[PDB]
């Protein structure tokens, strides 16, 4: 059960009640089908950004001294 | 051999360590260096000779408190090594080390002299491995003072 606030939205529990019998209510839930596959196509289409912004690279050479944290043992 | 070296660059008083000289000349360094103890303690022999041949045989010195007597070994005994290092510094030796030090860079100011042993360093992958002082974390570089000339 993924995109569950996606799905949660597209229902409506967010301002109003599902139908009480199960009829409806299930016919309500294969009904956002078609929505949950266009809405996971949206979110894999953003643009590449520098990995190297707020990250730096742990494969450069610099950090191959393997240092140690120096603790003071209390 | 762990040498801070001043030298006379003229008017300026320069810095530099034996480290950062040829191995062939440490060598030479630490041989003077090494023969300072015995100049110094040979000096202090003779110092301590004369001095007791003088407070004993000759009866104006022996013909004294014993505390004056000893004050006149003790302080005859130091001087002797003091003397003695000066002659061996002096005469040809200061001057020795001043040559070997030639085409070593020199410095300013003795905190500005780095050992070559305490260097960090790394095994450059780029350059067969072999050990390179500009690691990944260098910025500007060493800049030293000049090239000492002698």
């Amino acid at each position: 059960m993924d995109n569950y606030f996606t799905a949660i939205t597209l229902l409506g529990l967010r301002d109003q009640n599902l139908p009480p019998f199960k009829d409806a209510r299930l016919q309500r839930y294969k009904s956002i089908k078609k929505m949950i596959d266009l809405i996971e196509t949206t979110t894999k289409l953003a643009p590449p950004m520098p990995v190297e912004l707020f990250m730096l690279n742990p494969t450069d050479p610099e950090w191959d001294d393997d240092m140690t944290y120096p603790t003071i043992t209390h | 051999s762990n040498i801070f070296l001043e030298l006379q660059d003229g008017d300026k008083t320069v810095y530099t360590h034996t480290s950062l000289i040829e191995e062939s000349k440490q060598e030479q360094i630490q041989a003077i260096y090494d023969k300072v103890p015995q100049w110094t303690n040979g000096g202090r022999f003779l110092g301590f000779w004369l001095s007791m041949e003088a407070v004993n045989r000759v009866q104006s010195v022996a013909k004294l408190p014993i505390y004056y007597r000893a004050g006149i070994v003790a302080t005859s005994t130091l001087l002797g090594g003091l003397v003695s290092s000066l002659v061996f510094w002096k005469s040809g030796n200061e001057n020795q080390v001043a040559k070997l030090a030639n085409g070593a860079p020199v410095y300013l100011k003795k905190w500005e002299v780095p050992e070559l042993s305490k260097l960090y360093f790394f095994l450059d992958d780029d350059n067969n491995f072999k050990p390179s002082l500009n690691h990944h974390a260098v910025t500007q570089g060493r800049q030293y003072y000049k090239i000492y000339q002698h």
